[PDB]
């Protein structure tokens, strides 16, 4: 007998999104579509979309068209909903069902039980830590061959778990310390790191075309990680 | 301007998808086909495309059974427009099943000359269509095969089949292809299994 | 070598969700953390959260903690960010970064080379069919003959389809092409109609069947339902 | 009260968990146990929960290696909470990796009573430290094993041994372990891969 089973209830907070499974048995997974339709509480019904599993094919309802991703694993015949931007109107039970016949399709012949996501503040393993990083200077013009210090601060002891990081104009930032002063592999040795507790300052020995780019400064104690605001380092 | 498109093909294996081909001719700069349907006899449209035999597809939920529905394949080039002769299909005259299983070939007890197959039908397979079969058989030396037929109705839920006639203490090789009743497209051969019929003709 | 490519730029309306992509090769996928971390045009560099691909354990910054879901599938080495509740604030180069120094965890050590997600006003069957039914209430005893009636905006031929949904359940087919009857329906359950105008009548009205009534065509999508006939007892 | 914690054991399978383990004690009513975990040379501290050897897990990016940790257990029950002693450990000292995989067995050209082992090291392998390792073999008539250690360094790229003094034209079956220097716990063995030793004493 052809069953729809789908996951539990969910509560999100209002910007959140939510992913709805849907396990299907009792007969081939990929030779049937799969629809999705939703009841707002005393309300009518709502079609969201609709996937074919043989082939991954989505067709989804313009009301919803940047939110909705509807998505089907063969080895574990299971569709999946999900919903993004959550919004309290989002309030609804959600359904999966099957268009099982065979001179009426885009009909819905048999229906999971149904799974409520409710939309609200009452929704919703981090480190806790709150540590503010801020630079000095924020921007500062010099000549090739200069000696630079660059300073970063801590809103609390953080021991010596400051990272530094350049970027290039264009480019992903690249890691030049970590420790406080543990050069990362292929940094050149004109650079440097010290300081410990709050006050770290890297210094560039002799500065080089390359080296005029932006640098970071990041704890890495615990989560939340945080940057400094950075220091442009122009030429003269 | 582009070829006429001709020599169009349909095929619709059942639950899975509905492929039409043809013959493209001559392909001289980009040419665009365009497969215009008409089904749910003439009261919805469908499009598949492809480009430079060629090959387009169709899927569920665009696709109901049973169903008359036509088929055009118009080529567009730099030099312009071509269409095909219309084409008129019965789905069900061209659906294809995946093979039976076989999972039992073996003899009823105290009857001669005689084995019975039992087999489970295609996983996907429209309940509404009457079936029809083929069974193959040779002995294990033997390099011809034998067929016989049979049709089983839609209603009816034994799925055996009485195979008389043989030779008695002999080894047979078996498969087995079906299709709905209205088809022209049979399954691709079931895997072989094998049986032995009992001793003696009492 | 190690590497992490990401997909490329997206372009989105506020209020919609983006997912990008971060493929990992030359390393063992489950064996380090990916983390990500975004820069607007012209300000600083703000971390996002982690995955830890050989368990599925997320760390999210609070700050986006509702809005940010971080995934990852083994099978393909590939990490994802989605960002949900799009503004324009959140226009910015989306980066991955893997944390790879034994002796320096939280350290971001390789970059992808980052995807831009510029959220703007800048960022299938097409039908366009509505479903009216008539009434949205109405009142009967047992024994009464009742009809519901729906209308379609537009010809759909017989493609109508009707359903019942009891209090607390989910809806039941009853009828399609607009006088077919699902499986295991009650015969005193019959529809009709054809074109724009369609009914479903119960010909004896049974305790069973005091509930929500549902229209809808199924003639390509999008599909729409009309808005209901609750039959409620006298 | 519950009884105390002890026994307390753990490994660090590089790259995929700190597991520690002990002997919980009387199981006299639930009893919630907590792993207070003291790390980065007492800098940062973590924890783990689990319920009813009993068992639990941290996890990357909360390990740092090489590193000296503390772990206490807490085991809690309606009566109230009882710790273990204090238990002090290095990383480095419990880290185990997966074995190592043999590529290629075959003497050097011309050189007698000899085979090269070449092999990888295990797919996650901490670059940082210097690894040990152990070479079992035996010919195929043996049913008994000889072993042989020998380190590489860090910064040593080649992943070679020469396994010297073998029998003249014979077939051995290898298999190869490591570990990081400082650390007690063994790979398993690698999968066997055999060779064979050419003819002759003389080097030609
Ligand atoms: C920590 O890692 C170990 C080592 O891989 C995990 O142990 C394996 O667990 C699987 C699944 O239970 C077993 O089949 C293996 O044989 C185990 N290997 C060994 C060497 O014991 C362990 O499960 C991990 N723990 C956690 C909580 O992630
Ligand atoms: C249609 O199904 C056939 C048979 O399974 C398959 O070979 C073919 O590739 C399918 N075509 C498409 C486009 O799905
Ligand atoms: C479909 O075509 C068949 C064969 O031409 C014909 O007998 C039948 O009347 C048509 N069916 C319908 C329902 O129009
Ligand atoms: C702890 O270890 C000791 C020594 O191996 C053993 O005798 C004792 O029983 C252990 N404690 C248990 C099993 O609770
Ligand atoms: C870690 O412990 C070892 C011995 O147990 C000691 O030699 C070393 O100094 C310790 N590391 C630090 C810096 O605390
Ligand atoms: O070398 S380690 O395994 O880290 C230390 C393990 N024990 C201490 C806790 O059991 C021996 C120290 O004397």
């Amino acid at each position: 007998q052809v069953q729809l089973v789908q996951s539990g209830a969910e509560v999100k907070k209002p910007g959140a999104s939510v992913k709805v499974s849907c396990k299907a048995s009792g007969y081939t997974f990929t030779g049937y579509i799969m629809n999705w339709v939703r009841q707002a509480p005393g309300q009518g019904l709502e079609w969201m979309g609709l996937i074919n599993p043989y082939n991954g094919g989505t067709d989804y309802n313009p009301q919803f068209q940047d939110r909705v991703t509807i998505t089907a694993d063969k080895s574990t015949s299971t569709a999946y909903m999900e919903l993004s931007s959550l919004r309290s109107e989002d309030t609804a039970v959600y359904y999966c069902a099957r268009d099982g016949y065979d001179d009426g399709p885009y009909t819905l012949e048999t229906w999971g039980q149904g799974t409520l996501v409710t939309v609200s503040s009452g929704g919703g393993g981090g480190g806790g830590s709150d540590i503010q990083m801020t630079q000095s200077p924020s921007s500062l013009s010099a000549s090739v061959g200069d000696r630079v210090t660059i300073t970063c601060q801590a809103s609390e002891d953080i021991y010596s778990f400051v990272a530094w990081y350049q970027q290039k104009p264009g480019k992903a930032p690249k890691l030049l310390i970590y420790n406080a002063q543990t050069e990362a592999q292929g940094v050149p040795s004109r650079f440097s790191g010290s300081g410990s507790g709050t006050d770290f300052t890297l210094t560039i020995s002799s500065l080089q075309p390359e080296d005029f780019a932006t640098y970071y400064c990041q704890h890495h104690y615990d989560s939340p990680l945080t940057f400094g605001g950075g220091t442009k380092v122009e030429i003269k | 301007l582009p070829a006429k498109p001709e020599n169009i093909s349909c095929v619709y294996y059942y639950r899975k998808n509905l492929t039409c081909t043809w013959s493209p001719g001559k392909e001289t700069s980009y040419t665009q086909y365009t497969v215009k349907r008409t089904y749910a006899f003439g009261e919805k449209h469908d499009n598949c495309t492809t480009n430079s035999r060629a090959s387009c597809s169709f899927f569920l939920p665009r696709i109901t059974i049973p169903d008359n529905y036509t088929i055009e394949v118009e080529a567009e080039n730099g030099d312009g427009v071509i269409k095909s002769h219309m084409t008129y299909w019965r789905l069900e005259n061209i659906a294809k099943t995946e093979p039976p299983k076989i999972f039992r070939v073996k003899p009823v007890l105290g009857i001669k000359r005689m084995i019975q197959i039992e087999w489970i039908k295609p996983e996907l397979a429209p309940v509404s269509s009457d079936l029809k079969y083929t069974l193959r058989f040779r002995t294990v030396n033997s390099t011809s095969w034998m067929e016989v037929n049979f049709a089983k109705n839609r209603k009816d839920k034994n799925q055996t089949y009485n195979l008389t006639g043989l030779q008695p203490f002999t080894e047979y090789v078996i498969a087995l292809r079906c299709a709905v009743k209205e088809s022209k497209f049979w399954s691709d051969w079931s895997q072989e299994k094998m049986g032995m019929t009992e001793e003696g003709t009492s």
